[PDB]
């Protein structure tokens, strides 16, 4: 036994693009060892500590809108500086594996086939969308890919390795919302504060008494675009260290009862949520009530994934709710699987097998898709997929055809 | 009834591959974890 | 204390030899040369070995035998601290 | 196992990148009484070695 | 028996496992031919932690496996180390000149991160190794690097000892060549120490003489070195002084912290281990503690460790791995490699 | 209790990976050989359909092996009939020329996998399709090109009886699938009850 | 010495909570092969998950396993009738 | 049965007398095929283990209630090939340490009556002509 037919590894830098966090690395590997920021400090700065030094403007930008990038030229930017510093790779020496949504324009994939084969003249492209590899991340070939990014949430099917592209759900439930309804609670109880990036330095504050502390007298950063991201910053900080979700239908008498939690702001004020800080996490699955939009019409988590089993046809039905695939950010929020199980059981028609993937216990459920792409590039008969230099500069251009 | 085409075996591929990375993943944790776990264990018995 | 419990060291497990001529489990230790053979054929390369080594200060090149698929290093190298037979 | 006398409890043979075959493993019945079966394939804690399984052990 | 050779870019690090400390140490410089100082074609392949060309590497490899140390590759196992990003490319590279060249038996790489925290003895933390040309912050966890955590930071002691000739000869002393660039790395070394709370510091020492000290050169020539001599490592905190725009190393490594997974920053906190002859100035563990105290939550017990032996804390823990008989099982056999190729040193790691 | 089924890996479990320990006890068993070089050399494989050309970590003995996976390129048996025969034969009132074109390149493209195809097919250019319509226009299409030529009965009819009648099962009520569960318990009663009678006699 | 046995048996304890086994002997295990005998005296052979084989043919029909769900196979008699 | 590994943890003298160095418990750390278990001994034992040539990495027979080592010999896994001896190395242990060996013996009265009958052992009964 030599194992002639195990796999091939033959570059393949797979790049996942991701609206809160871009993610890049060579395939064959299991974990990408490049994870920072999409948003750039236009003023272009893009990395985890040239987005946080103060500027004259650094106004901060994210070329994917809803999923799609739309900025060719912060995209550009972003990609030559990852290459450049993260992997010192010449562009034309490696082929790439790019990820998209799976509702990627025809005019946006060509414009993007074309930028990865003129700008950078990389050997080999292949674009496949971000659900086939999650799925493929889990070794399925047909699921609910439940996408909970920063922007959308989505439950798209996969059937035998293919995204059914009518049975996507875009609800507009994601992080975003989360982070905004987070920063409106802090304004109503308190003020919302900048990260370190201004304050010089902390003092001990008793729980619950207003903070004191020393402002730096640096730059003024007028740009308010930057002080929001900076903020966000802190809110998707408070929303992954004590946010946590509901386990029923949130009733308020469990909620007044359960043990208190604590948090300290960046200058030191300490506050507690014990009380509410399982409110905001509601209207993803029950946008029903939220203070927000009250006059609202949307479809929670579980309202979704049913949606999108409904919208494909009943022969895949069966393969959908066994193999449903949890995946992205909002996932790994505190007793959010099991909620999301609980809420699917409930829903879901008896006599359906209805399997959860355990896969919540790391945080890799974000890097699902970079593992897929490293997956399916390390495979040897995919070898033939790959787009080569040669069928694009022959004319053809054409990666609908090819994908 | 059809034969099997190249993505027939392609995807049990994918799969193989994939099941081959989530081993691969904890054999490295567990192998990390045995070794601080050792490392520490003997700096404590140097020690003592 | 020290002489009811000679607290020493494990016995450190010795060294599987092979054989340089066939790459099998070496039998036998060649007396002049102090490399394990396992065949009288390998004996007789040995002894050749040796001799072609001892001629002059240190023999250039190295005998090959039963050199299988992967590169046989032809092991020369293999010191024989033992001096001459006599 | 070959030159290990204990029940790994149960495994399955796999072939990983590189030609290389793996033994991937499962965890069952406290993972404790597997390790004591070992008396039950060289030949409560000791029918239950027998009624879990049909002596179904992978020799060598 | 088994080797242990720690790439550090600046100076290279080798020696036989189970020493309390490397036996050969010398600078990781080739020449084409000589790895000396001399008016030759020098050049530095691994400037910033990364192998550029092979051949320098591949020299460097038979230099201190013969001339330094007088050990034979093919009969003692060889104990590698590779940065924390170590591409793969470069990695399977090096594994196959090591496999063919030399006929090494076995070998493994290490991350020099988990290196220098078996050094420190500690199951968590945040190693911040900070070489000669580059400088890293790698959280671990349970010995697992967490790679997607690692923040890389491009300034190092070249910079650090660049500024200083740029300060000293501003201030009016002849270090512009490389012949005084080496005097001046000499008192970078042995002078200019780290003051924490710069701004008072600076202004205490301009208004008393009290902080400067004097220096001899080779020459005979005397200097006096004062406020500056805190100033230029500052640029580690404020790389605003060195000119990028980089944050400092307690930013960095901050960012690195919040970066990993919840639950387990605590720990991480705890145990903000400190590697690299970079961190050799004195008082600069009160300086990160408190800078660290200062962005940090304050209910967070931060505390800084920091052995005396940072400059070969990576040779220590691989001298520590190497002799540990766990580890035995792990080398990379010969047949392994030729069975499967350089993609051997993928499996078979952490 | 029984032996475990699982695809990839379970909560607590650990694989055993190969040995390299006792360098000493094997000092010799790998000492007397060496390693055969390994090269980055291109490879060109058949199956690309063009003159690209990738590299592979290949030993530097076999040069040659263009490539092993190019075996497993085996396009589905679809049949490319022409104009002539589609005018002459496989005209169609419902049905256009380019319809069934665009139908049989999507086959071809999908490897007739008629759920993927139902779900990329092109509703604007063509008004809507069902599944079981385009696999009855297909394994229409591909008899008659066979007979011409010159595999089994294709009933639409059937697969219009399994997926309305299956849907509306998956459509059942919770309260209405709760009393057919009843009623399945209650049959079953009366099974048993026969059972009874017929042994008692 | 009571204090003690106890703090022995717990650090030991812990020793057993990280890794029981985690190398195979590839010396015999890589090639050697696996065979049980059941309760019956009935022989197997331990099937290794291998990779895709390269088919030689047009055998190894499409198998569909994900309609499997709900179907098991297809009987010879029907009802036989329009 | 096992590999032994024999240590004594130091230990404070006799704490009823005086101080000095005792030694209260004698761990040996058998090892067998399925794995290693270390027995705390009694320390009188001692003797015994000083008696027969005990080392560390021979196969030893200890008893239960007697406790009295009978050295098997040492492991296999030493015995080069180049080493000329026998009867001095045997294999390791299969199976646990501790090993409850039942064994039954079938004889008829008549061969206990013969076993009790002729003497054993010494009392110069090597004799051939008498
Ligand atoms: N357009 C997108 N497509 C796919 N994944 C996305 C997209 N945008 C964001 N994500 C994923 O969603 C996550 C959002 O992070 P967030 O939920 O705020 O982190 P946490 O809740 O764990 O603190 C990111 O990790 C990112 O990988
Ligand atoms: N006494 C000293 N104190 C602090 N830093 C020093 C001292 N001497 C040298 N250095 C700097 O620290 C670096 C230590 O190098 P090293 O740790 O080998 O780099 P690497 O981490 O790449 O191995 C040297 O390269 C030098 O620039």
């Amino acid at each position: 036994s030599g194992g002639v037919y195990g796999g091939d590894e033959v570059g393949a830098l797979v790049f996942d693009i991701g609206s809160y966090t871009v993610r890049a690395g060579y395939a064959g590997e299991d974990c990408p060892k490049v994870d920072f920021p999409t948003a750039i400090g236009m003023v272009y700065y893009i990395d985890t500590n040239a987005l946080r030094v103060p500027r004259e403007n650094m106004e901060a930008i994210s070329p994917l809108k809803n999923g799609m990038v739309e900025d060719w030229d912060s995209f550009q930017a972003i990609l030559d500086h990852t290459y450049k510093m993260h992997v010192k790779s010449e562009a034309s020496l490696h082929p790439v594996l790019m990820s998209e949504a799976p509702w990627n324009t025809r005019a946006k994939r060509e414009k993007l086939t074309e930028l990865m084969f003129e700008h950078y003249n990389i050997p080999a492209f292949f674009l496949c969308k971000t659900a086939v590899l999650t799925a493929f991340a889990n070794g399925r070939s047909t699921g609910l890919i439940l996408d909970s990014g920063a922007t959308h949430t989505t439950a798209i099917p996969v059937h035998d390795g293919y995204v059914l592209q009518q049975g996507i759900v875009k609800s507009p439930l994601a992080g975003d919302f989360i982070t905004m309804q987070c920063r409106e609670l802090f304004q109503e109880m308190n003020i919302e504060l900048v990260p370190p990036y201004m304050i010089a330095s902390k003092e001990a504050v008793r729980e619950g008494s207003p903070a004191n502390w020393k402002r730096k007298e640096k730059l003024p950063q007028v740009t308010r675009s930057w002080h929001n991201y900076m903020c966000n910053c802190v809110i998707q900080d408070f929303q992954a260290s004590v946010l946590q979700v509901s386990d029923s239908t949130y009733d308020e008498q469990v909620a007044a009862q359960m043990p208190t939690v604590h948090y300290e702001f960046p200058n030191g004020y300490n506050c507690d949520f014990g009380a509410e800080r399982l409110k905001i996490p509601e209207g993803l699955f029950d946008p029903s009530n939220v203070k927000g939009l009250s006059g609202n019409t949307m479809l929670g988590v579980s309202h979704v994934v049913t949606t999108s089993v409904g919208m494909c046809d009943i022969d895949i039905r069966p393969g959908l709710y066994g193999s449903v695939i949890v995946a992205g950010g909002n996932t790994l929020i505190q007793s959010f699987t099991d909620r999301l199980n609980r809420e699917l059981s409930q829903k879901t028609p008896p006599s359906m097998r209805l399997k959860l993937i355990a896969n919540n216990t790391t945080v890799e459920r974000r890097f699902s898709s970079w593992i897929g792409g490293s997956i399916l590039a390390s495979l040897g008969t995919f070898q033939q997929m790959w787009i080569s230099k040669q069928e694009y500069e022959e004319g053809g251009k054409q990666c609908v055809e090819r994908k | 009834p059809r034969p099997k085409s190249h993505w027939d075996y392609l995807l049990e591929e994918m799969q193989w591959m994939a099941t081959d990375f989530a081993q691969e993943r904890r054999w490295k944790v567990a192998a990390a974890k045995k070794l601080v776990r050792t490392v520490v264990r003997h700096h404590e018995e140097k020690q003592l | 204390f020290e002489e009811w419990f000679p607290q020493g060291r494990p016995p450190k497990v010795p060294v599987r030899e092979v054989c340089p001529v066939t790459h099998r489990p070496a039998l036998y230790r060649d007396p002049v040369t102090d490399i394990p053979y396992a065949t009288a054929r390998a004996f007789k390369i040995i002894r050749e070995a040796y001799k072609k080594y001892i001629t002059a200060h240190g023999l250039p090149p190295t005998a090959s035998a039963l050199g299988p698929g992967p590169p046989p290093p032809e092991p020369l190298p293999g010191s024989g601290p033992r001096a001459l037979r006599q | 196992l070959t030159v290990p006398q204990r029940c790994i409890g149960f495994a399955r043979r796999r072939v990983g990148r590189g030609g290389r075959v793996l033994l991937d493993r499962a965890h069952s019945d406290y993972d404790s009484v597997f390790h004591h079966l070992d008396l039950e394939m060289l030949s409560s804690k000791d029918l239950s070695q027998i009624l879990v399984n049909i002596k179904s052990c992978r020799w060598r | 028996a088994a080797l242990v050779v720690d790439n550090g870019s600046g100076m290279c690090k080798a020696g036989f496992a189970g020493d309390d400390a490397p036996r050969a140490v010398f600078p990781s410089i080739v020449g084409r031919a000589q790895s000396k100082r001399g008016i030759l074609t020098l050049k530095y392949p691994i400037e910033h932690g990364i192998v550029t060309n092979w051949d320098d590497m591949e020299k460097i490899w038979h230099h201190t496996f013969y001339n330094e140390l007088r050990v034979a590759p093919e009969e003692h196992p060889v104990l590698l180390t590779e940065a924390p990003l170590n591409p793969k490319a470069n990695r399977e590279k090096m594994t196959q000149i090591m496999f063919e060249t030399f006929n090494t038996p076995a070998m493994y790489v290490a991350i020099q991160a988990v290196l220098s925290l078996y050094a420190s003895g500690r199951t968590t933390g945040i190693v911040m190794d900070s070489g000669d040309g580059v400088t890293h912050t790698v959280p671990i966890y349970e010995g697992y690097a967490l790679p997607h955590a690692i923040l890389r930071l491009d300034l190092a002691g070249r910079d650090l000892t660049d500024y200083l000739m740029k300060i000293l000869t501003e201030r009016g002393y002849s270090f512009t060549t490389t012949a005084e660039r080496e005097i001046v790395r000499d008192i970078k070394e042995k002078l200019c120490y780290v003051a924490l709370d710069f701004e008072q510091e600076m202004a205490t020492a301009a208004s008393s003489s009290s902080l400067e000290k004097s220096y001899e050169l080779p020459d005979g020539q005397v200097i006096t070195i004062g406020n500056e001599r805190f100033r230029c490592p500052e640029a580690l905190f404020q790389p605003s002084f060195l000119g990028m725009e980089s944050c400092g190393i307690h930013e960095t490594t901050f960012n690195s912290i919040m970066k990993c997974d919840v639950d387990i920053r605590k720990d991480l906190y705890a145990n903000t281990v400190l590697s690299g002859g970079t961190t050799m100035y004195p008082g600069i563990a009160d300086r990160m503690q408190k800078e660290i105290t200062a962005l940090a939550p304050s209910t967070m017990k931060i505390k800084i460790i920091a052995p005396p032996e940072r400059k070969y804390s990576v040779w220590i823990g691989g001298s520590i791995l190497a002799s540990l008989s766990t580890f035995q099982q792990m080398w990379i056999s010969k047949q392994e490699y030729d069975e499967s190729g350089p993609s051997i040193v993928h499996r078979k790691c952490f | 209790y029984a032996l475990l089924y699982s695809d990839k890996k379970d909560a607590p479990p650990l694989l055993p990976s190969d040995t390299g320990q006792g360098y000493r006890t094997v000092k010799a068993k790998l000492g007397s050989k060496k390693v055969r070089p390994w090269k980055w050399m291109p490879f060109t494989n058949p199956a690309r359909k063009d003159g690209a050309m990738f590299f592979h970590w290949r030993r530097a003995a076999e040069e040659g092996k263009d490539y092993p996976f190019a075996r497993f390129n085996k396009t589905v048996q679809v049949p490319v009939y022409s104009e002539q025969e589609y005018q002459l034969y496989l005209h169609d009132d419902a049905w256009t020329k380019a319809e069934t074109d665009h139908l049989f390149d999507l086959s071809r493209r999908f490897d007739l996998r008629f759920v993927v195809i139902h779900d990329r097919y092109d509703h604007q250019q063509f008004k809507k399709r069902s599944v079981e319509d385009l696999k009855e226009r297909y394994y229409h299409i591909c008899a008659k090109l066979a007979n011409v030529r010159a595999r089994r009965k294709e009933q639409l009819e059937r697969l219009y009886n399994r997926t309305p009648e299956q849907v509306a099962e998956e459509e059942y009520l919770l309260q209405e699938l709760r009393k057919i569960e009843a009623r399945k318990k209650e049959r079953e009663k009366r099974s048993q009850d026969l059972q009874k009678l017929i042994t008692a006699a | 010495n009571l204090k003690t046995l106890q703090e022995r048996e717990a650090r030991l304890r812990l020793e057993q909570e990280e890794a029981e086994l985690l190398t195979y002997t590839r010396e015999d295990a890589y090639s050697m092969e696996y065979v049980y005998e059941d309760v019956d005296g009935q022989t197997e052979v331990m099937p290794l998950w291998t990779p895709p084989t390269p088919p030689q043919d047009d055998s190894d029909i499409y198998l569909d396993s994900v309609m499997c769900l709900m179907y098991e196979a297809t009987p010879i008699p029907e009802a036989k009738l329009p | 049965e096992g590999e032994v590994t024999e240590l004594t943890p130091c230990e404070t003298e006799n704490p009823m007398g005086g101080y000095g160095k005792t030694i209260s418990h004698v761990i040996i750390g058998l090892k067998t095929a399925k794995g290693t278990k270390q027995l705390k001994l009694d320390p009188s034992i001692f003797e015994s283990l000083q008696k027969e040539r005990v080392e560390a990495g021979d196969v030893i027979y200890i008893e239960a209630n007697s406790g009295a080592v009978k050295r098997q010999g040492r492991c296999d896994t030493y015995a080069t090939e180049f080493d000329l001896e026998a009867e001095e190395y045997v294999p390791l242990p299969k199976g646990d340490v501790h090993k409850k060996k039942e064994i039954i013996q079938d004889v008829t009265l008549h061969d206990l009556d013969v076993a009790n009958a002729r003497p054993q052992g010494g009392q110069d009964i090597l004799s051939m002509m008498g």
